[PDB]
DNA sequence: GGGGGGGGGGGGGGGGGGGGGTTTGGGGGGGGGG
DNA sequence: CCCCCCCCCCACCCCCCCCCCCCCCCCCCCCCC
């Protein structure tokens, strides 16, 4: 029954080498794949009698002089030469797992182990996958021995077109699914009316530009960042930002090393995973100067540019933005021009397809509309509002 | 003198050691038995034993000594003579590990010597270095192709054996001597856990103008990771030199020291100079009988930090963000969050970082800090790793930070996640993902330049954004109040406390920084763990309802309070309205009640008012 | 007068022995705040 | 516009190899048929 259980890293201890243990974590890496031979073949160029070498280890030495009867009775001491055509090669590849950030004892530094695959079971894995994993468990040459898991079975944790005719049947399906989107949000519906077509989209022709652009802006609060993940979960090919959040690969694209080892490669930001998508900006206004040229790219080019280390390249960005402009100050002056209270330049803004300003008014009225939905919300558990059929 | 003459007479007499002591032979049994229970039905224990030197002394004091001075010719045949007592009790080697009195061998790693090489010794110190785990190897098993045999070899170094013998150099065999290929066997082959740990000296025992010493112990199979990094401890083993000192002649330098070890025998932690409690009959019939009171809003809270002089405000926001709010995942799983999170504003010298200590000593699941989560690399890996903050590591706890006006860029703009979302986004190495974050918080915060100034904005004399500061549902400006009464007291009890003079020390005597390893021979208001078994009976027993007439005085409360003149001192909205339904929920479980109800809001939405508004 | 056998030189194989295999400070460039 | 900050960049076993020794083979010379 052991194999059946499923173990965090720390839990495999020394003892249980030889065994086909399972375990669970998260992959914090993978390898490309690679060759690794089962058995070399040689040819012998004095005699074409092919001769074999199997590779039971990380390392081998090649064989020099034929050792076949058809030489070694004539003593005849031919050459031997590697040749890929006849040798089996295998796929390996090497993924490092991690126990699950809540596995970690208070202090400990979390543990990980080296899991081998190897044939048809190569690029089951990817880095961010949580994962349950039957593998032997076992030594390598490093009297304290190298270990890592040799993989055996994995246990990932994670019609239409007729379907839709179900929602297309019962009819006001614009209104009704624009008030689908985020009901736990209180009103403004002509907004999620916008922030639907921006998922839905335009035409792109030849060029002729598609994507369409949504600003929101004025008060901080009244459930904006909400409605922007929201937007990232409803919509596919969504991204969430902010400008200055993602803040590892960045919504702005560069060259980088893998300074952990010593490559270099190029990699794409937020701007380029939402290409043929849509982008979503929190915190807007506090974008800086590389990240408003890259969206100014983005709108003027439909790309993200790179100028570094011998490389000028353009990587493709077609993508929607829905943005939020939250004010200077904690909050806005009710009555004047935004650009008393925002940092963007108007040049920006006048990119994008709409603008919502909106403000967060102490109105006694108002105020209890949006609490009565609120605390509805909270009381109840269910159904944000009646007549609005959400949608899942 | 040859050992092995002796060694019989040596294993007899600690077999009329274990018969002369039972509990031992009971010990064994008991573990025996528990190993085999646990094997009949699909946690085991180990076969070591933790003797008494008093014991031994006491029985033979010729072999006690030999114990402590010549470990190395004592031990494997008191261990021999235990295996054959386990062997003997009904259906591997057993360990022994060592407790009390070592006299002169009572060491830390500075007093630790030459002149105590291969002596059995206790070192008092505090664990650093803690290397990774590695499975060493101890036997080999290799079936053999064509003879059918199993042959096998064991293994040796100057770590797995207490005296000298012969290295074995970590060579598998793959021939037979009659030239057969041998395949060998992982599982039937033995391994050992091995680690080694590098104990500081205490640095209150360090004199004055030195660095603390620090030395290397080994430890194997069942006490691998007994500690961590900081860990105040106290080992026993054996100290021992290794390795050729240079004496090799590779080395033209030969001034060299040899290297040494304490190869260990036993870990004891040395946690004292709950995490769920126990509930017995008592304490049931006292929790209810006290929940049927109207006063344990003020009485359990004003049992926090019972040195502090006022703040009860304070001490009861504290206690709803103990019994904080309840989540709620809505249609589509469509999550808000439950979770309180608070910030006190003020001077230093005021309450904040010993009310921080009290609710950190009541608290369950409590990470002490002074965040989010990342993706990190250190000296040794070759790769990197998905590190958990505080918040992470309180999933579902609490997080305490002081000093919170101190975190750098990288981490503010990352707490967004944690307030809005209660998680915490990775974005580089390809980890991208999405930790479980959902904490309760209580932090404190210290002006960045000068005395505290009340007319100045928590986000003026703080550089911590108005935009981050509004995360908090409750958000104190505490201040050094310069009344006589107060500090009347307070200098009373600090004059009281430089008054102490320690048991037995003359008047005007200095104290001596010898002691700890000298010594080392081895008004209804609740006590603190009634408290915790109130708060945990709580979390255990009730997840209120909300009910209507709640709604009523919340919605009144909030759209009083966002069209009063409250507006004029800050722009209160939608987060302060959850922040209710938060702070009345966490009443309902202060009540124990089954529902939330009008009273549940009244009482919230005067002390949010106060905390706000200072009335 | 040619072929076998004896004796000496030269080359190749096999064995044995030996050696090698990250922190701290400083200057200059580049960007941000008063 | 000017100055300060902060960021970057840089300093014991096993294999290959070589040396030494011994045997075997091949050629030359002399004798026998
Ligand atoms: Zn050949």
């Amino acid at each position: 029954a052991i194999s059946s259980k499923p173990l965090s890293v720390r839990q495999i201890k020394g003892d249980f080498l030889g065994q086909l243990i399972t375990v669970r974590g998260i992959i914090t890496r993978v390898s490309d794949v690679k060759p690794a031979v089962e058995v070399i073949a040689y040819t012998c160029d004095q005699c074409g009698y092919e001769v074999f070498q199997e590779v039971n280890s990380r390392t081998f030495t090649p064989l020099s002089e034929c050792t076949s009867e058809e030489c070694s009775q004539n003593q005849t001491k031919g050459q031997l030469f590697m040749s890929t055509r006849a040798s089996k090669f295998s796929a390996f590849q090497e993924c490092k797992i991690q126990e699950l950030s809540q596995q970690v004892p208070v202090g400990h530094i979390p543990r990980s182990l080296n899991i081998h695959v190897n044939g048809t079971l190569v690029r089951s894995l990817s880095p961010g996958d949580i994962v349950d994993v039957t593998g032997i468990f076992l030594p390598a040459p490093y009297l304290l021995t190298e270990t890592y898991l040799e993989a055996q079975f994995v246990r990932q944790h994670k019609d239409v077109e007729e379907r839709v005719m179900e929602l297309i049947t019962s009819g006001d399906v614009y209104n009704r699914l624009a008030k689908s989107i985020a009901p736990e949000i209180y009103g403004n519906l002509d907004v999620k009316k916008a922030l639907l077509l921006l998922l839905v989209g335009g035409v792109d022709k030849r060029k002729i530009r598609g994507d369409i652009n949504v600003c929101l802006m004025g008060d901080p609060g009244v459930a904006k960042s909400q409605l922007l993940k929201a937007i990232c979960k409803i919509s596919p090919r969504g991204v969430y930002t902010t400008g200055k959040g993602s803040s590892g690969v960045g919504l702005t694209a560069a060259v980088m090393k893998d300074p952990v080892t010593d490559e270099m490669i190029l990699e794409g930001g937020a701007l380029v995973l939402a290409d043929n998508g849509i982008c979503c900006i929190d915190e807007f206004d506090k974008m800086d100067e590389s990240d408003r040229t890259a969206i100014h790219e983005v709108m003027e080019q439909q790309t993200i540019s790179i100028s570094k280390a011998g490389i000028n390249t353009t990587l493709n960005a077609r993508t929607s933005i829905l943005a939020a402009a939250n004010p200077l100050y904690g909050r806005y002056n009710p009555r004047l021009s935004p650009l008393d209270n925002i940092n963007l330049p108007a040049a920006l803004l006048s990119r994008f397809d709409i603008l919502f300003l909106m403000l967060d008014i102490p109105s006694r009225d108002d105020d209890e509309k949006l609490a009565e939905h609120v605390t509805y919300v909270h009381m109840h558990n269910k159904q944000p509002d009646l007549d609005f059929t959400p949608v899942e | 003198f040859a050992p092995d003459a002796v060694f019989g007479d040596r294993v007899r007499r600690f077999q009329e050691f274990l018969d002369t002591f039972t509990s031992y032979r009971d010990s064994v049994r008991s573990i025996q038995v528990y190993n085999s229970n646990n094997a009949a039905n699909y946690n085991i224990l180990p076969h070591r034993i933790i003797i008494s030197l008093d014991d031994l002394r006491e029985f033979d004091r010729s072999f006690w000594s030999g114990i402590l001075v010549e470990p190395a010719y004592f031990i494997p045949p008191a261990e021999k003579a235990l295996t054959d007592l386990a062997d003997s009790m009904d259906d591997h080697p057993w360990k022994l590990s060592f407790k009390g009195s070592f006299g002169a061998h009572a060491l830390s790693p500075r007093t630790l010597t030459a002149q105590h090489l291969n002596k059995l010794v206790s070192v008092e110190g505090i664990v650093t270095k803690t290397s990774l785990v590695r499975p060493k190897l101890i036997r080999s098993v290799h079936y053999a192709a064509k003879t059918g045999r199993f042959h096998y070899r064991d293994y040796t170094d100057a770590t797995t054996t207490l005296t000298t013998r012969i290295p074995t150099p970590a060579i598998y065999p793959t021939e037979d001597t009659e030239g057969n290929k041998l395949t060998t066997e992982y599982g039937y082959s033995t391994f050992i856990d091995h680690q080694r740990i590098t104990v500081q000296e205490m640095p209150e025992m360090a004199p004055a103008g030195q660095l603390p010493r620090s030395i290397d112990v080994i430890l194997d199979d069942d006490l691998v990771d007994k500690t961590k990094p900081g860990d105040r401890v106290n080992v026993v083993g054996v100290f021992k030199s290794l390795g050729a000192g240079g004496m090799n002649q590779s080395n033209s330098n030969t001034l060299i020291g040899f290297k040494t070890l304490i190869l260990g025998n036993t870990v004891y932690p040395l946690h004292a100079r709950a995490a769920r409690q126990m509930l017995t009959d008592f304490d049931i019939r006292n929790i209810n009988k006290l929940s049927k009171k109207k006063d344990i809003f003020d009485i359990l809270s004003q049992s926090l930090a019972p040195s502090i002089y006022g703040h009860d405000h304070i001490k009861k926001a504290i206690l709803l963000m103990l019994m904080g709010g309840v989540e709620k995942n809505l249609e589509n799983g469509s999550h808000l969050r439950g979770d309180i999170n608070i910030l006190m504003v003020g001077d230093p010298s005021t309450a904040k970082s010993q009310l921080l200590r009290f609710v950190l000593n009541t608290a369950s699941l409590a990470i002490a800090t002074t965040l989010t989560a990342a993706v990190t690399t250190d000296r040794e890996t070759g790769e990197r790793r998905l590190e958990a903050g505080a918040m992470v590591l309180a999933d579902r706890g609490v997080v305490c930070i002081d000093e919170f006006d101190k975190m750098t860029d990288v981490d503010r703009v990352a707490i967004h996640e944690v307030m809005e979302q209660q998680t915490v986004t990775i974005a580089k190495a390809g980890i991208h993902t999405t930790l479980n974050a959902r904490c309760s918080v209580i932090a404190a915060a210290n002006p960045v330049f000068g005395q505290y100034d009340v007319n100045r904005d928590p986000h003026q004399n703080i550089a911590l954004p108005d935009s981050l500061l509004s995360r908090f549902d409750l958000l104190f400006v505490v201040t050094d109040d310069i009344n006589e009464i107060r500090d009347r007291s307070i200098s009373e009890h600090v004059l009281r406390t430089h008054r102490y003079l320690p048991p037995g020390y003359l008047e005007g005597e200095p104290v001596r920084e010898r002691l700890n390893l000298s010594l080392a021979v081895g008004p209804k208001l609740v006590t603190i763990p009634f408290l915790r078994k109130y708060v945990q009976y709580a979390k255990e027993r009730v997840i209120p309802q909300l009910t209507q007439e709640a709604i009523n005085v919340i919605v009144k409360n909030y759209t009083d309070l966002r069209n009063d003149d409250n507006t004029k001192k800050s722009p209160i909205t939608a987060r302060t309205l959850e922040t209710l339904i938060r702070l009345a929920t966490a009443h309902a479980k202060v009540r124990l009640s089954k529902t939330v109800n009008k009273v549940d809001a009244k009482v919230a939405a005067n002390l949010l008012r106060f905390a706000l508004l200072g009335e």
